[PDB]
């Protein structure tokens, strides 16, 4: 009931920022809108939680300092902090259950809950760890992120898969309809493992990597996985459920291949797409040799056509798609050329930057 | 739309 | 109908994006959402409406051309003509009641509706004025019109001429805002409300170019031609508050304090404000202004200022939002407010220039 | 709050 910590703004700013953004979306629960501080030894924790994910933030307390704990409004405690002035000492004492934050001639009182009743942190043990830069999770999560499954009634698509095997970390995501695969070599023997992440940690994971030069520390558990990067640990839960044996839709033997560039073909679809039914987003592609023709319609009768040179030197073909999910694949390719793996017009097709096996593209096609 | 599966 | 015509993409772009504004997504009338072409010697013509207003805009057509006009989707066609690459040509022609479009091997198919079937006023009051000036009127007070009041009158701006000025009023009947310019013509004594979308409509086609802009004001209906755009706005027919009436007659008190300074005290002190009523206290006594706020939980911020203040001490309450807006329009060092009593309205306005000024009604304490 | 009318 007696903690006090005196921390420069800068300081404060980054972890009540990861800590608290999470935050506000139990309202039914008050606790978990507030932030658990913790002042012992030379350090200050921050943490907060939804209960199913958790972000923690270490401060190094150099100025005088001393141990205790209480819980405070999330949001409002980083408003506070950033609304000071640049250079600010803020200058924090609890006061009963009132938390005193002091400022030049700036006072603030916030209404606290007592430690003692915020979430104890789930007890688990790592099953799994390895590191690796934070531009490789990076890559990661935005080659795939795009084809995760959003409030499928089946909810073990609503995350993504995270997929450890030897020297190589993968991440995979599907809606049924269009699947996204992508691998990185890490440089660590891991053994097999499989977990499925949740949407929002997806995100969470996301938005705390700053790229920058500190690597990223992964936990993998039997129900949790744990990202530490700089003074920042990330905990989310897993979702308890089996990922579809992606392996065995991946096209097995695709004998035509297209080759055209990327930018060409992401704006020929892009307009086609605007003549496209508005909820179905049907287009037609006719490839024959060398050429590829993109058609679409709509119930008013309207009609786009788009005429492309590509390469192509295999049998000719009508294949139907959601216009959709091939600009998605497109938009998440950043690369120079594409290449299309195609079987017949009732089969997925694969697509890949010509120029690199490291993800691909399984879209499922439509009957046009 | 197909499905994958 | 024999409408051809060929222009190059960029010439197209800002005519499509300016005579589309007036337009939202999911019109009433389906003729709503296109844009009327009409191809006429050498200029092409577009249109866009939602009946309340109207955006035209001219284009000269120096390649082959043959007169005749229709309808056409604003969103798709304004799309395809934005998808198309950069340089592309942009050749359009009828079919019956499609309209083609054509460009390097892209072709599209746009379903149409009659020119006849797509939707005259004198004008009264004439002036020009560079497009800036017009511009900073409208930024100045277009944050204190009313959303949607039941007084519908205040649902928009308040144009008034008077002498050789230009003068813009907004009001929401707790807070107001008026800002006065100088436009060196003399002008009759007149005044109209335009509609609020009108006010934003007509703050978009505006780009600080050195073209001036030319208003034209007639007894329901406001136009302004800027370069090769035409904007006109039904007139709000109704009657403005007299605003002169809410200036304070006598204001004993003054206050001076630094804008950027009182404008994050206030920020901060907002943060514990009452999430609904947003209520904040203003304590100013000998040089020094205190700041308070509570909520509903009884936390609570208090912000000590050092300004220059000799009046009477006294304690006023404010909606720390209104407060907030004022000092975000006002672009300067330092602020000036006049009170008078803790039940009578403040006004606020930049210390060195009485060019806009706004006035705000205090809360109960 | 107050009105200005
Ligand atoms: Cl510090
Ligand atoms: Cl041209
Ligand atoms: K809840």
């Amino acid at each position: 009931s007696h903690m006090k910590f005196t921390v420069e703004r800068e300081h404060l700013l980054k972890p009540l920022q990861q800590v608290s953004g999470p935050l506000g979306g139990r309202p039914t629960l008050p606790i978990l809108g507030n932030l658990l501080l913790q002042v012992a030894d030379g350090t200050l924790s921050l943490t907060g939680t939804d209960l199913e994910m958790e972000m923690v933030a270490r401060v190094a307390l150099v100025q005088p300092h001393e141990p205790g704990a209480t819980t405070v409004p999330a949001r409002k405690f980083f408003d506070i902090c950033r609304g000071l002035p640049e250079g600010a000492e803020i200058a924090v004492q609890l006061e009963g259950e009132r938390m005193l934050v002091r400022s030049g001639r700036s006072r603030f009182s916030l209404s606290t809950l007592p430690a003692a009743d915020f979430p104890n942190l789930d007890d688990w043990q790592s099953e799994v760890e390895f590191t690796l830069p934070q531009a490789t999770m990076k890559r990661l999560i935005e080659a795939t992120q795009f084809s995760m499954a959003h409030q499928d009634v089946r909810y073990y698509l609503n995350g993504m898969l995270f997929e450890t095997e030897g020297e190589e970390l993968r991440t995979v995501a599907t809606d049924g309809h269009r699947l996204a695969v992508c691998s990185m070599p890490i440089g660590q023997s891991l053994p097999s493992h499989s977990v499925i992440v949740p949407r929002k940690g997806v995100i969470e994971l996301m938005r705390m990597l700053d790229g920058g030069d500190n690597p990223l520390r992964v936990q993998i558990g039997s129900n949790n996985i744990r990202a530490h990067v700089g003074d920042f640990i990330f905990t989310s839960k897993l979702v308890d459920g089996r990922f579809p044996d992606y392996r065995r839709v991946l096209p097995k033997n695709p004998d035509k291949h297209l080759e055209a560039g990327c930018d060409l073909l992401k704006q020929a679809f892009a307009r086609a797409a605007i003549l496209s039914n508005e909820k179905f987003r049907g287009v037609r592609l006719y490839v024959s040799e060398n050429q590829l023709k993109i058609t679409a319609n709509n119930p008013e009768q309207e009609e786009a056509e788009e005429i492309l040179d590509v390469t192509y030197s295999g049998a000719e073909m009508e294949i139907g798609f959601n216009v959709s999910y091939v600009l998605d694949v497109l938009n998440a390719l950043k690369c120079e050329n594409v290449r299309m793996m195609l079987t017949d017009s009732v089969s997925s097709v694969q697509i890949e930057d010509a120029a690199s096996q490291s993800a691909a593209y399984v879209v499922m096609p439509m009957r046009l | 739309q197909a499905x994958l599966f």
